[PDB]
């Protein structure tokens, strides 16, 4: 019944997926031991989208766990909800990636991808009717970036018509934790546009910014940042698992958000968000949810969406509500901000309603937008890349695995052309 | 904007001085009730902080510990619920059963 | 599963090995005799100590290290001290006659009957390890047997093993305060030896640590034990990420991947913070921003060098304790804002951050105060050319009049070796100059 | 300067050609749909041996 | 429905606003926890004028608090009824103004005013039908007189048609608390005439004088003056919140009180004020109320009403009475004091009636008057200004922050023209 | 047709001229080698106003560069865009003037003015119908001011009907470069008042103020100052080269701005001028465009316009804007600030509109206003000069070169007469 498998790699990918399965399990009322303890039957009707079936009535997720070192999967197994993961699904190497794109994409990635791909093939064919793939990985790391994009190339070759979703984390110059990030970031972005149907950029600079400003919590931790990402992940596929006034799956959103096949980079946000000391003073209504949704500071990306023009946008609503206000509120925001929407695509906003809100809430909104302001991320990354590349700094590591400068050269041109393409469509009038 | 002083002498009792109003002002009674409530709350916990005014600042806030369904239930933060001893070897690795292999299979 | 092997050659190497190994035993809870006394120890996967120690099959734990020296005094002192029962009896190789501050003796004449035993023991240690990360080397450059056996052993290991990482914590002579008289000669010769056969080299000059101890710990008469303890703390901070849980962890292949731009340039200097005594430990907040700010001061460098005279190329920083990523990011933002510290143009970002949860441990009878935060620095900078320039200046003064060279030539070494060493050191100095210029 | 004029004029006279036809993952999915839609007839008209 | 938003700045403004919100909460029966505890249904029909609604049925005032130093807002938060105000509406700096007009209007005011302007815009767009603004600030202070008037200019530029009110506490020579009062007072008086639609001028000296004669209390305090001003403020807008026979909103006051565009400086008063001893010995009737109303010592300004002539006046009765008696009393007083009213305008007194008296009172009257006697209040301020500015005293503090003495010269000139054009009608005859 | 030729004098003139010709060439699309590189047909409709046709289709400017030292020509020729100029127009002396007005006017000028008059007559007769001459120089130096004033004096008598405008960089005392600035400045004004049809005063002090405050750039240089002058200089003749709603050539501005023949000194300003880090928001509409125009700070002269009354004003708008809002705003500023405008010219502001905006900008405007505020700059120079003339120092070198104290006395008296007859109109009433 159009289920989707989960794939995650690297340290950043593993931690995001470690909390995503925690939120979903709470959403469907699955205890850490694997037993259903819900209240309503709607929680159990469409459980097959994520969970398989085992003896004794326990449910097991169809998640695949990959990394080139055993250190990370020791932590995910010891954490909460860690007994819900298949011991056979774990596939690990004993060497690591060393923050090197070449090492994780040519030498160890090639010699390990055979084992993980067999798990993917067995997991995918077991289901009656597949729906697509979703991947969580980081573009600043070694094994998340290198072998992670190698699997994407292999999967797209064997499963052509399926939908490929990627919750990607690119590095920002402000909060930097690696000197060699521009190399393995640009090389992955060139590969990402090759095959991925949908790309959803995430920045730690933006996620930190929300915690200091919006939630007003003094000491944020990676566990707090993972919760915001996991909340948005379940939102985009909310209506695929529950009834609603209007239905929308992953394929439907791709149709209404991709004017051209190469323009498949989205920026996402979630509402509502309020600090603990300010929750009692806020009234939750459809006007309030949509007011926070378009706010620039609410995005999970470092790009400012008011520096460019939206091409397409989408909004998914959770909980019971009236279709009259939902229709008119999207109408009002389009009329008041006609300068921020390009003029050759009238009615460039999508609405969807699911009647089951997230656990512990009454109304929730997930936003996915295609904007031409995302290009300033690739501009600043390529700005740092060319500064290092003109002096051939750190290049002896990459050349040591057979990769030549031609791959570096063609990564520059393809990245520049993608940036040049976004600007041209923003600079277009009827 | 004023020093709340109450004593037997009427010229410095405020309530005696501010009785010219057409009604009973809802600041003095609220303050007295707050003082009594803070005293009782301190008795429940036990503070005796050399004066009642020290704990009065944070005994009046209505902030609930948990969320009230207007934001994600992430709590007050991971760092809030963390305890720290400092014995040597406290944070050593555990090597759970998933990665603890023994026999090193030879064939493929 | 992951292991490292420590190599100690020379009197300085052994006297640093003593401190680092006592610190490691105290960190992992191993008593001086060799057995864990907790009696609550269990099996399963609690083998966090396998990085340094190893099960002995019955009881104790045997460290993965060897000691080398051609003079038996220090090794006999080790065999007589309180750590007698810990080390394996056979893995303490000792000679008969000292090299007597001569590079030729320890490299051409008497090192050949000890190098074979050293390689045999290293192989017998390496076959035991299954996830061998690499080697660590401790030696005093300004000493005969030290430099000679270090040179020969590095050359032999480069062909015996190859791709395994090699890290060297060597001790160059101080610019003006030194003990020996002929240390420039073997110093430059060992500089050539380690230029093309090591992966990462760390500067460990002595008067810098003397000044650090005098300024911070308020000790008017420091000795070698304090220096060894500080170096042991540096080593433990560097290696902590292998065996303790942390938010952002690094490895040996992580360090050199993000720290050396070119194969030739791998010389770098270290720093530590905070260094404080018990009396001053009370009246300081010891915030992450404050300790990181103190870590970049020129007076805290472990080598007598001033980074204000040159540009940086990379910075690898390791935190341990209860630090947080947002605070460390703010600290790096402030450091980048500061104008006194300047980087090279072709390195827009230059910080690698590792965070470890384990707070530093304290040795009873030590000097460092017991703290819950610490930061270690491994910075590669262009300003390191000064130390090579000063050694070159000293060498020419004596080589012009050909002092002491009869002893070097009577042990089989040809005269042209000095000329080759000078040419190659000059070539190295030029490379460091051309790297730091702008495009 | 006159050959500069001619060269620049003829190189300027070529500008408006866009024809958006980016097709790397879309084309791979397209050629699969056409194959399965067309090769079923070729499968079902094959002559038995 | 024709609701108003409240803006307050400075220490004096914050104190007046806190006391006023206390009085309004008392009138509407709202406990310090925001829960309605009224007895009559009339207390909820128009609650939206001053209060919003949130989750759990708690009502939040739509008030905005701004200052440059966190000293006073930390006190109002900890004081009683301090939990009503929304924590997000507290905007503050960290440096303070230090009784310097430039510090609060050019450098520190400008950098901080963006956030408060955004909050004001959000609150104004949230409400259904905006009716106007009311401001409480002090003209003799640093952050108040400067930042409040900068915000006044900004909001008047942004909303051109909405009516606007100010309750300004202008310094008086008899009770002086600062040596630099004339400078910023003159500057703010210059800046207010072009933007403020209605000004309610107040002195601390007049309030003390009232407390020492009419109230006859030995030891008044700043709370008493605060509560008198709050009672007047609440009485201004009684008919817009409660039913009556002649409903009169804020625009109806302006039309009946402003003959010429630049004549909008009023002086207010309240009745009945009774001593503690003679509380039960006094009868409450319309003639007594109007006699106390037109007693010259009941005004909240140091200016003597008997030194000029009234242009127009308005009285806002509350409670149950007879329309005939009120009109008869107004006619009688206007006929018996014919020399005190300008002749070329007939019947220059307006009366309005509301059906709800204050809490615990039978009848109450709020009086607002436009009279030429305001010339004296500005005349004495300008007298100090010139005698101090001729020697250029304390002027380097102002000129050290980008301001030129040409601004002082122009500001002094505009005040003199205002006084002259305001007093020309005291002598002009039809 | 209706062509004007450019002649620049002194070191200051060449620096200003070098940037001005780079500015104009960019507007009309001319490359460093003199070949067209524009895109529209309108770039050649009126290209003959400043250029001549050369064999092969290349355009060259009508600039005559004159000086007493070759150190300026060999520096401006070697710079970029220096190949456009004809070498035959390069005329320079071999000895230098040494900041000596007498040397630049009596002994060394007399032999070199034979050359400049030959070339300038050739250019003047070459055009079909001459329109006027424009000159850039400074009155603080010797060669720029000395042979300058002499040059206008004689070319005037050959062309008594053609208009003559000059841009004058008058020195300021707060930022002074030469000790003898009062001497050569007073003499230059005497020879310039009776010869030039139009004169514009430029203060280098104000140029620093604009760059520091509005531009917010840390380190300005002489290049940036030259760019500020050229941008305002170009906009004066904007409608002379491009069509517009109300085109107004130089003669039109000359008639409308000077009420009397002896009052022809102007102050100029430019708008809009934004900071380097200008965020992308809104657009520069007329209400904010005209607000920055009349700001006293935006003026490029040390004379504060609020110290006197405006005799008249003129605005040169660039862009596609409606005429109605342009007209009514000028009525708005006149009514609001009637104190700063003389009452005996009703509607004393002239407006012009040009359809072609400056490159890269939507709407721009140039201000040329004649106000009574310039008497301060004359008054302050006269005080310095009379202080430096009583001493009789630095005079014997002026005296020892063909002249005596009679010229200085008549120059001071005439300059005093100018100020006296300039203040009478300020205080005149109708
Ligand atoms: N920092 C430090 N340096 C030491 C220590 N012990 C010896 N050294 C260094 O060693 C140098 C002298 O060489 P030694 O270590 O005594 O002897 P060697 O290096 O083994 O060479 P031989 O003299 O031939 O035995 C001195 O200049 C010291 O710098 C120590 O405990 N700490
Ligand atoms: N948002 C988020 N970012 C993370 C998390 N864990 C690590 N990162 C980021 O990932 C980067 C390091 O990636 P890395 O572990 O080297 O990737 P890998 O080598 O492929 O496993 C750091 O700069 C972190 O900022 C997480 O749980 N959440
Ligand atoms: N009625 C009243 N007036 C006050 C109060 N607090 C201060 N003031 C007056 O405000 C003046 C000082 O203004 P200030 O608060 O310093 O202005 P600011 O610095 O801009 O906030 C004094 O002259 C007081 O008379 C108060 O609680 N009630
Ligand atoms: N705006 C501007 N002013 C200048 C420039 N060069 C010099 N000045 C001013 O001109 C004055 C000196 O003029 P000077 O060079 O002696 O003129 P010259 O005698 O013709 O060479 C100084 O006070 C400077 O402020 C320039 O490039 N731009
Ligand atoms: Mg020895």
């Amino acid at each position: 019944m159009r289920e989707i498998v989960h794939i995650q790699g690297g340290q950043c990918g593993n931690q995001i997926g470690a909390k995503f399965w925690e939120v979903i399990s709470d959403e469907h009322g699955i205890d850490p031991t694997g037993t259903y303890h819900g209240d309503s039957d709607l929680q159990l009707e469409r459980i097959n989208v994520y969970y398989n079936e085992a003896t004794g009535g326990r449910y097991v997720p169809r998640a695949i766990l990959m990394d080139l070192e055993p250190g990370t999967m020791d932590s995910v197994r010891a954490g909460p909800f860690g007994q819900l993961f298949r011991p056979d699904n774990f596939v690990f190497g004993q060497t690591g990636a060393g923050n090197n794109w070449a090492k994780g994409h040519y030498t160890e990635g090639a010699e390990l991808i055979d084992s993980v791909l067999d798990v993917v093939r067995k997991e995918a064919e077991g289901c009656d009717c597949l729906q697509g793939f979703q991947i969580t990985h980081s573009l600043g790391g070694g094994t998340g970036s290198g072998m992670g994009t190698l699997l994407i190339s292999k999967v797209r070759e064997e499963y052509p018509d399926r939908i490929m979703e990627t919750f990607s984390v690119v590095p920002s110059p402000k909060v930097s934790d690696t000197v060699v990030e521009p190399y393995n970031a640009t090389l992955s972005v060139h590969q990402l546009v090759e095959n991925a149907d949908e790309c959803m950029v995430i920045d730690n600079e933006a996620l930190y910014d929300i915690c200091f400003r919006t939630l007003k919590l003094t000491t944020p931790t990676y566990g707090d940042l993972n919760h915001l990402v996991s909340a948005a992940m379940s939102g985009v596929t909310c209506c695929l698992r529950f009834p609603g006034q209007l239905n929308s799956d992953l394929r439907k959103l791709a149709v209404n958000l991709i004017p051209f096949p190469r323009l498949h980079f989205f920026m996402i946000g979630f509402a509502p968000l309020t600090s603990r000391g300010s929750q009692q003073y806020r009234a939750l209504t459809v006007p309030e949810l949509t007011q926070q949704m378009f706010d620039a500071k609410n995005m999970m990306c470092a790009a400012d969406p008011r520096h460019g023009r939206y091409l397409t946008a989408s909004a998914l609503f959770r909980g019971r509500m009236s279709t009259k206000e939902v229709d008119e509120q999207m109408l009002n925001v389009q009329n008041k901000n006609s300068s921020y929407f390009v003029e050759w695509i009238p009615n460039n906003i999508k609405s969807s309603i699911c009647d089951i809100p997230p656990k512990g809430l009454k109304m929730a909104v997930t936003f996915v937008g295609n904007s031409t302001a995302i290009q300033e991320m690739f501009k600043r990354v390529a700005e740092q890349f060319t500064a290092m590349f003109r002096r051939k700094a750190f290049l002896h590591w990459y050349t040591g695995e057979g990769m030549d400068e031609m791959e570096f050269t063609e990564a520059e041109s393809n990245m520049n052309d993608l940036v040049s393409e976004y600007q041209q469509y923003q600079d277009a009038t009827a | 904007a004023e020093k709340y002083k109450n004593e037997q002498e009427p010229k410095d009792n405020t309530s005696i001085q501010r009785s010219w109003l057409p009604y009973k002002d809802k600041a003095l009674q609220v303050a007295e009730n707050n003082l009594i409530k803070n005293q009782t709350l301190n008795q429940t916990k036990g503070f005796t902080p050399f004066n009642p005014l020290i704990t009065y600042k944070n005994n009046m806030s209505q902030v609930q510990q948990h969320d009230i369904a207007t934001s994600l239930p992430i709590g007050s933060g991971e760092h809030s619920d963390q305890k720290r001893t400092n014995q040597p070897g406290e944070f050593r690795h555990v090597r759970t059963d998933v990665t603890l292999i023994r026999n090193k299979p030879v064939t493929k | 599963m992951r292991e490292v092997i420590s190599i100690h050659v020379g009197q300085g190497g052994i006297q640093v090995g003593n401190a680092c190994w006592e610190l490691f035993c105290l960190e992992h809870g191993i008593q001086p005799d060799g057995q864990m006394p907790s009696d609550r120890t269990i099996g399963g996967g609690d083998d966090a100590f396998n990085t340094f120690f190893s099960e002995t099959g019955a009881g104790k734990h045997v460290p993965r290290a060897v000691f080398l020296d051609l003079e038996p005094t220090v090794i006999d002192e080790v065999r007589t001290g309180t750590y007698r029962q810990l080390f394996h009896p056979e893995q303490l190789i000792s000679g008969k006659e000292d090299a007597a501050n001569n590079f030729a003796r320890g490299h051409y004449t008497i090192g050949k009957e000890i190098v074979d035993l050293c390689l045999d023991r290293i192989r017998k240690l390496a076959d035991n390890c299954t996830g061998l990360q690499g080697f660590l080397v401790f030696n005093s450059v300004g000493g005969g047997t030290g430099s000679g056996l270090g040179s020969l052993l590095l050359e032999r290991l480069s062909v015996d093993y190859g791709k395994k990482s090699k890290l060297g914590f060597t001790i160059y002579p101080s610019p003006q305060v030194s003990t020996a008289v002929v240390e420039p000669y073997n110093s430059i010769l060992s500089t050539h030896s380690l230029l093309e056969h090591t992966d990462v080299a760390v500067m460990l000059d002595n008067e810098a640590i003397y000044d650090i101890c005098r300024r911070n710990l308020d000790i008017e008469r420091p000795t070698y034990t304090n220096l060894n303890r500080l170096i042991a703390q540096v080593i433990s901070s560097l290696t902590a990420s292998l065996r303790f849980d942390g938010a952002l962890n690094v490895d040996i292949t992580e360090f050199q991947t993000n720290l050396v731009p070119y194969p030739r340039i791998h010389f770098m200097l270290s720093s530590y913070a905070p260094i404080i005594s018990a009396e001053k430990a009370y009246h300081e907040q010891l915030s992450v921003a404050e300790i990181t700010n103190s870590a970049f001061e020129p007076a805290n460098m472990m080598a007598k060098c001033d980074p204000r005279h040159g540009k940086y190329m990379a910075c690898s920083m390791m935190y341990r304790g209860d630090v947080v990523p947002k605070d460390v990011n703010a600290s790096i933002a402030t450091i980048k804002t500061k104008r006194t510290i300047q980087f090279v143009d072709w390195c827009p970002t230059g910080f690698k951050v590792g965070i470890n949860y384990q707070p530093p441990t304290v040795v009873p009878g030590g000097d460092l105060a017991k703290v819950m935060r610490a930061v270690c620095m491994i910075s590669n900078s262009t300003a390191i050319a000064e130390v090579f320039s000063r050694l070159d200046h000293k060498f020419d003064l004596m080589y012009a009049k050909r002092a002491f060279v009869h002893w070097y030539v009577g042990e089989g070494m040809e005269e042209g070796e000095f000329s080759e060493a000078r040419e190659d050191l000059a070539a190295l100095e030029k490379d460091y100059e051309e790297v730091g210029i702008e495009t | 300067i006159e050959q500069d004029y001619m060269y620049r004029s003829q190189q300027d006279s070529f500008k408006p050609r866009l024809l958006p036809k980016g097709n790397k993952a879309s084309d791979l999915s397209y050629t699969y749909t056409k194959q399965k839609l067309s090769q079923i007839q070729q499968n079902n008209n094959k002559e038995l041996f």
